[PDB]
């Protein structure tokens, strides 16, 4: 029979509420408590299942072996500079963090900057955001413990790497931006709330405000520079003008790519930053995104979206503000995304452009927008880029899903620019040649094509008996484009698979169009885009239903949760990572407010009935056909996962076995994994990235029982 | 600072 036994969880059956005439019963809402001894005592159980059931066949090992062996190789940040010094992010190979370096030259010897490996024993404490003052002098640094969002925010002065004594907390969420006089630095922080600001409470956050900290000075002195009382959820990051003259505002409210941008002439102060700044209101809506690129006086270059959903590039003089007098300098394109622009040499501008989920760099005059050179790529992404107004040269970084990547430098001042090489690594075991990427696109239910790579050995028979590896997302305006995973290639090499990702609806692949089909009442498209992949790689032979795993984060743990529910004959199993399961509760915790732009929100009547529909934690049903049970599922999160609550994973657990482990077909396992020290993903060290992937594939071997292929 | 459930 079944290996291990189901942890007893007690239903709640009188949490009972009612959403417009709808009772929806959440007997597990107890589980929202993470300090309770309740909540504590039921990870302990599930782990205690879990952990075995991934560790008892040798593959688990076999695969961390060749994950820590594949995964030890030189791993560099492109260089920047910042003032009269080069810096750059390097990692010997398995070092849990990254080190930044520091060198006088770009011939000179380099020297540790900033280790925070030795802030941990085991590398838990991790860089999240930094900002040199405007000379390059003084350097402002955060530092998040155990993955939370929560920051505290260090200093250092340049020369000689010297720890200074100012330290600013309750940072989340913040812009770090110098004042070019060297004096301070602006950055975004939260009021004081009761219970904990660790990353392991639920707390709502609300009323973000922007500050200025004078250097030298105790963060209580702090300067009050813009707030919003009255609309608790807006979130304002500042930033410097390119000539240091402007503190330019960008206000959102929510996760669409549109923000107010308000603008401050620092000159216009009557005695420096003393309190309120005197904000001039340029765009006061949430109507389009307005993206500062570079100044020339009073002439703003802003990238925006502003009926331009594929992006474009506008000159606005504060001086003539008014939209009929706006300049286009490099209109939008029918198709390809404007996915960044930088200014650099004064008067030049970097273009990147997405072009069926390809990146493409350019260079264009700043005062004409005019194509001046092409730099080549292969297929793949622009990943690093560096290279400011007053700088006169770029490094840009490179990678694809076969090769780990390419640094490119360029010196601008050279009549005749031509990129060079500076720097490249291969990783010995993955012959890169041995396997290929294809890009297809398929027909989704209502006709809409959609992209999809696949990636391979060479010469495989589609004959449908290969595992594969489907991955997605499709929301909030991210682009899946191609990146370089050993975790996903030993899949391959050594266990025989298909990679996939299918660039499916909600996404940014083609601009705010396919944002918004992918969103609030079409959400659905998302769904049915990402099971259409599944059918195309079986209807192609690539798979088939009993081999395939889908797998995503996030919104994508959502989206492969929801495909579970809705299609459970389709796939073999299942990987959620710290997925968003409870659609009519997310807007109550931490940050969940802000996605409403995606997802809509329960409290209205309208937004309710869709998320309704397609809620996993609302979705949890037994197939009607004997033959069908649902497929192996392992849910994964953290602690201080303060992004996405736990709460969402412990409860949909929960809700899957109790209602589909209990019945007699149920055969495949319903299991979850909750880390410690660990959140939402970003700054988690490489030790316990190379655990995470190893339960990954050991679930999918064991699963599916798939032999390891030396 | 990217405040969406990004993974």
């Amino acid at each position: 029979m079944l290996s291990f036994q189901y942890p007893d969880v007690y239903r709640d059956e009188t949490a009972i509420q009612d959403y417009h005439g709808h009772k929806v019963c959440d007997p597990y809402a107890w589980l929202e408590d993470p300090d309770s001894e309740q909540t504590k005592a039921f990870v302990e159980a599930q782990n205690k299942i879990t952990v075995p059931f991934l560790e008892q066949c040798p593959i688990r090992g076999l695969y961390k072996e060749r994950m820590t062996e594949l995964y030890d190789y030189p791993k560099y940040s492109c260089h920047f500079k910042k003032g009269k010094r080069y810096f750059y992010f390097y990692n010997t190979g398995l070092q849990n963090q990254r080190v930044l370096y520091v060198q006088d030259s770009l011939e000179g010897e380099a020297r540790v900057f900033l280790d925070p490996n030795i802030l941990s024993d085991d590398g838990t404490v991790a860089l999240r955001g930094y900002a040199f003052s405007e000379d390059g002098e003084y350097f402002a640094y955060g530092l998040s413990a155990s993955g939370s969002d929560w920051v505290t925010i260090k200093f250092m002065k340049v020369d000689g790497a010297k720890e200074l004594p100012d330290v600013l907390e309750r940072v989340k969420f913040s812009c770090m931006a110098w004042t070019h006089d060297g004096k301070g630095m602006f950055y975004n922080a939260y009021p004081q709330q009761d219970g904990k600001s660790d990353g392991t409470e639920t707390s709502t956050n609300l009323h973000q405000k922007l500050y200025y900290h004078v250097l030298g000075t105790d963060q209580s002195e702090d300067i009050l520079c813009a707030e919003f009382p009255d609309e608790p959820k807006w979130m304002g990051g500042a930033e410097l003008s390119d000539d240091g003259r402007y503190v330019l505002l960008s206000i959102r409210e929510g996760c669409d790519p549109v923000n107010r941008l308000w603008y401050c002439d620092l000159q216009q102060e009557s005695n420096g930053i003393t309190g309120i700044l005197k904000w001039v209101k340029l765009i006061d809506n949430f109507e389009g995104e307005y993206d500062y690129v570079t100044n020339e006086g009073t002439v703003f270059t802003f990238k925006t979206n502003r009926h331009s959903p594929n992006y474009r590039l506008i000159n606005i003089d504060f001086t003539d503000p008014e939209e009929s007098k706006w300049k286009v300098l490099v209109p939008e394109h029918e198709k390809d995304v404007l996915e960044w622009v930088a200014c650099v040499r004064s008067n030049f501008l970097v273009l990147c452009y997405l072009h069926d989920v390809k990146n493409t760099l350019q260079l264009h005059d700043l005062a004409t927008g005019a194509l001046l050179k092409i730099f080549p790529l292969e297929v793949g992404s622009v990943v690093g880029y560096s290279g400011q107004k007053k700088d006169t040269e770029i490094f840009y970084q490179f990678t694809s899903f076969l090769s780990p990547g390419i640094i490119y430098h360029c010196d601008l001042t050279k009549e005749e620019l031509e990129p060079r090489v500076f720097r490249e690594v291969t990783v010995k075991g993955i012959d890169a040649s041995d396997y290929q990427t294809v890009q297809i696109f398929y027909p989704s239910k209502d006709g809409t094509k959609i992209p999809m790579f696949i990636v391979h050995k060479k010469g495989i028979k589609l004959d449908g008996s290969h595992p594969a590896f489907l991955y997605g997302y499709g929301g909030f305006n991210i682009s899946i484009t191609p990146n370089y995973s050993v975790s996903r290639l030993i899949f391959v090499r050594h266990m025989g698979g298909v990679l996939a990702v299918a660039n499916i609806r909600g996404g940014g692949e083609y601009g705010e169009t396919w944002h918004k089909g992918g969103i609030l009442a079409n959400k659905q498209n998302c769904f049915d885009d990402f099971q259409c992949a599944a059918e195309y790689l079986i209807k192609e032979g690539y798979t088939s239903p009993k081999r395939l795993t889908i797998n995503g984060g996030a919104n994508g743990g959502l989206l492969v949760a929801t495909c579970a529910n809705q299609r459970p004959d389709l796939f073999g199993c299942v990987i959620a990572q710290v997925g968003v399961m409870d659609m009519l509760k997310f807007h109550k915790y931490t940050i969940g407010h802000a996605w409403t732009t995606d997802y809509g929100c329960s409290d209205s009547k309208q937004h309710f009935e869709w998320l309704i529909k397609y809620s996993p934690l609302h979705n949890v049903k037994l197939p009607e056909a004997d033959d069908i049970q649902y497929p192996s599922m392992l849910l994964l999160t953290a602690d201080h996962d303060d992004r996405v609550v736990p709460l969402h994973s412990l409860k949909f657990i929960a809700t899957l076995q109790y209602i589909v482990g209990r019945s007699r077909k149920q055969n495949n396992p319903l299991l979850i994994h909750v880390d410690t020290k660990a959140g939402h993903g970003a700054g988690k060290p490489t030790a316990k990235v190379i655990e995470e992937v190893s339960d990954m594939f050991a679930f999918i071997a064991r699963c599916l029982n798939i032999d390891w292929i030396p | 600072x990217g405040f969406g459930p990004f993974g």
